[PDB]
């Protein structure tokens, strides 16, 4: 099915750029919308016109025209149509909310079959986070649950405020929500948005450019998320590639993928709830890959309630790319999530404590009442979800004692 | 298998795998073009279980 | 065709001539009987105005269905649109086949060649489509033309 | 059929130019009444190896003289002379004859009715040159001052003459001072008695739509509903076949339209598909209509070469269940296949919609309203108070409307 694409925030915005660029160049598609001389299938990200002139499916929100702008300039295929212009943007959102929901209807009516809605967009973003915020409990108000949403949400490197009243929505309302630090991200560089592009699309490599299986993104994620309450994702990206000394087989690949230096979020000791590995080059050599399988079944610690199984995409390479080498994408499902959140938590508590910044939230007596229950709400489900994710490691989380 | 019409699902596959664009005269057909229209999807009495049995609602 | 045109434009009639007696009689009545005429004018011209809707969609469904859908489907797809075969499927010049024949000064036509039995064939097929499509078939053990042809007989009365 | 178009008041010459400007530019008439010879038809093909002939209907609308020369069917009606200069210059071939020259709505009214004869006698000589003449077209502006009184009067003595035995259209541009609330009440009161059909404009849409001139989006409306007529199809062909198919009874007459803007710019429909289900937007209505509003009669326009049958109907299917429907009236949309002018070498589809709702029920509120607000010989205070009933009258008919 078709996806559409929400983009919310400067950093957001940035990121789509990239990302567009970065699939255009995988299907071949000009600057401006023409094709260039099909097995693949961009329908599911573009829309065709009679005049064969492909068009993104995103929509560009943004507090400022200035980023607008330069993401239109650079890419003139975007439709301008579909471009609009932290508690003070989360009201600003309700006062926009009849135009941005018929905005998401038009898409979804130019749209044969949906399938999914992503999401790029910044926690620490400020404002444009809010938008965002109230941009997720809208979609999901309107059209229920049986569209899901996948959220690549760029986390933190008065921000813990920002950063618990947009987690405490990215909980309630996202269906498989993405995890990026910047910290690890600039580790990994040792620009930085070019690796988050190139995660995000691959992470769907296999519905645009069709295999033997995994056709969906529903066989996609149910394969990462077991439990509702357990939704975050942390993904892995090798970076040794088109170097000279380049991992020399996708079994190496498999081997080093799983390296904690690599990982785009920080990590001690973790325990994985699910795998899936991407691989994609124009050939891949079958037993390497069953070699490396079962080397990493027997290397990884799985949570003793999960089916222990890693699964491994037989991705292929763009006939636009000239005959690369291999390179590979890992998605992992990981408890290293309390490490973050209890440091957010810490942060929102140390902050919380002491009335730095609340001046510029609280307006009156009743805006102090309802900043308090609404920030006491949000730690307290930051607080649900830390809990769950410890339950998850230890063995008595299936019992009823 | 009885509860459903079985004339349905010949449509709604010929919509997914069949559909064609027409070629100008002298333009050569491709293989796979000629080979789309050929196929037929049907219902048989035959399960799956029943005839891979033969060759051992 | 005929039959159903004439009693959708005997309703066009019907619509001006009670439109314009409203004009002419009903409003300039006394109003003590006014209302009455008036409700019961509304009456007949809402009855009007839905075997319009009825008569405008049958005709409709007819000409950009059944007639038009033949027509390029049947006709100028056979003509001008390759009709691939299976023995058009063969590409002949693996042989080396250096020579052609008769000569350069034969042209090519853009239109497939039919013989005259392909012709005479070709448009009594493109005839019987029409003539006998679902709606228009013989087969409450009744046939649709039948009720469709009563409904008719409805509307003229 | 021949339709004759009546222009009156500055708002009406100004959207009639355009009018005629855009008719000419379709059927290829120079603006100096000069005929372009008919390109060949696009889907008659033809054999291949590898100059009065025409398939279409100008002459509904123009007539032609013996000299291959066209000249509208048009009738100018105002006092001030510039805008009727500008006009015949803009276009020679209107022909001189037909110019008529001479802000209270009661003043205009008794000059009509003073130099009736004169006007009379216009009419009468343009319908002379019509054999079996269908319908009368009206431009003017229902406030504003000379299009008000001498169009009020024009629709009285023009339903009167005749007997009132073809119907007449009425392309009214709502406004959008004192005294014009008492104008729009008093020519609405003369719309409800004699026109046949009235297409509601409301300026403030209008510059709504417009914002994404404003008599443009009117002019491309009144030239887009006739495409049928110019160029025949299966269905329609006839101006009274396409009003009867939109007005159940006498009283629900008033239609409204929406216009498709983005006929042009290169980020365009996709297919008829996607246009059929854009449509239906309430933001891209020329009147402004709410969430409360039903939909009476349903009438779609598509023009373009080879329009896909799978696209329109399955369009059609989704667009059904969208739209609310008056209870009494059965579900029921229609899709008109218009043909577009082999003249155009703009190959982007275009598609009017035209709609007969119960919106009208808040519009007439408002005017109703704005006049009682305002009154708070002896004769003109009693055709007050007749207007405020007339008014009342489909008010009321109007909101009945929503029940069985």
């Amino acid at each position: 099915g078709e996806t559409i694409t929400l983009q919310v925030g400067q950093c957001g915005n940035q990121v789509g750029l990239q990302y567009w660029q970065q699939l255009a160049t995988e299907h071949g598609i000009q600057s401006d919308g023409s094709s260039t001389p099909r097995n693949d299938h961009p329908e599911l990200f573009f829309t065709l016109s009679d005049s064969n002139t492909y068009t993104p499916r995103s929509i560009l929100i943004d507090m400022e025209p200035s980023v607008i702008a330069k993401s239109t300039s650079a890419l003139p295929m975007f439709n301008p149509r579909n471009v609009h212009l932290w508690i003070n943007g989360y009201k600003y959102g309700t006062e926009e909310e009849e135009t941005l929901l018929n905005l998401i209807d038009r898409e979804v009516d130019k749209c044969d079959n949906l399938s999914n809605f992503q999401l790029f967009h910044s926690v620490a973003g400020g404002t444009g986070s809010g938008v965002g915020s109230k941009m997720l409990e809208v979609i999901s108000d309107r059209y229920g649950h049986k569209k899901l949403l996948n959220t690549f949400s760029i986390f933190p490197s008065v921000q813990p405020y920002n950063t618990i009243l947009t987690l405490k929505r990215l909980i309630d309302y996202s269906d498989a929500t993405f995890v990026f630090h910047n910290d690890s991200l600039n580790r990994i560089e040792n620009g930085a948005n070019k690796l988050i592009a190139l995660v995000s699309a691959s992470v769907s490599n296999p519905l645009r450019f069709p295999g033997y299986m995994y056709s969906s993104m529903e066989s996609i994620v149910s394969n990462l998320i077991p439990t509702p309450d357990l939704k975050f994702l942390t993904s892995s990206i090798a970076p040794f590639s088109t170097q000279k000394h380049n991992y020399l087989n996708e079994y190496d690949m498999l081997l080093e993928l799983s390296n904690d230096r690599y990982k785009t979020n920080r990590v001690g000791d973790t325990s994985y709830i699910s795998m899936l590995n991407y691989l994609i080059g124009d050939n891949l050599d079958q037993r390497e890959i069953r070699k490396g399988i079962l080397k990493s079944q027997q290397r990884i610690s799985f949570v003793p309630w999960v089916a222990r199984s890693v699964l491994v995409v037989h991705g292929k390479k763009s006939p636009y790319l000239k005959n690369t080498n291999l390179e590979g994408i890992q998605v992992t499902n990981n408890t290293s999530m309390i490490d973050v959140f209890t440091k957010i938590l810490k942060q929102f508590d140390l902050l919380i404590k002491r009335k730095a910044y609340l001046n510029r939230y609280y307006s009156s007596v009743e805006e102090e009442n309802e900043v308090m229950e609404m920030f006491n709400e949000s730690r307290e489900s930051v607080k649900s979800i830390i809990d769950e994710y410890k339950a998850c490691k230890e063995i008595t989380y299936l019992d009823d004692d | 298998k009885l509860k459903i019409s079985v004339s349905r699902l010949q449509k709604q596959y010929d919509d997914i795998f069949k559909e064609k664009i027409e070629n100008k005269v002298g333009v050569r057909p491709s293989v796979y073009d000629v080979l789309k229209k050929n196929q037929k999807l049907s219902v048989t009495s035959e399960s799956l279980y029943k005839v891979v049995e033969e060759l051992m609602d | 065709l005929w039959k159903l045109r004439q009693l959708n434009n005997l309703l066009n009639w019907h619509f001006e001539m009670f439109n314009e007696l409203n004009h002419n009689v009903v409003t300039k009545l006394s109003s003590r009987n006014r209302r009455p005429l008036a409700k019961s004018l509304s009456i007949i011209t809402s009855i009007r105005f839905h075997f319009t809707q009825f008569l405008n969609e049958l005709i409709a469904y007819l000409s950009y269905d059944v007639i038009e859908e033949n027509f390029q489907q049947h006709i100028v797809r056979k003509l001008f649109y390759n009709k691939n075969d299976q023995d058009l499927l063969l590409n002949k010049s693996f042989m080396n086949l250096s020579e052609i024949d008769p000569n350069n000064d034969l042209p090519k036509f853009n239109v497939n060649l039919l013989t005259i039995d392909e012709l005479v064939e070709l448009h009594g097929t493109y005839i019987d489509s029409i003539i006998n499509s679902s709606l228009l078939n013989e087969k409450t053990n009744i046939s649709y033309i039948d009720q469709i042809f009563n409904i008719l007989q409805t509307i003229f009365n």
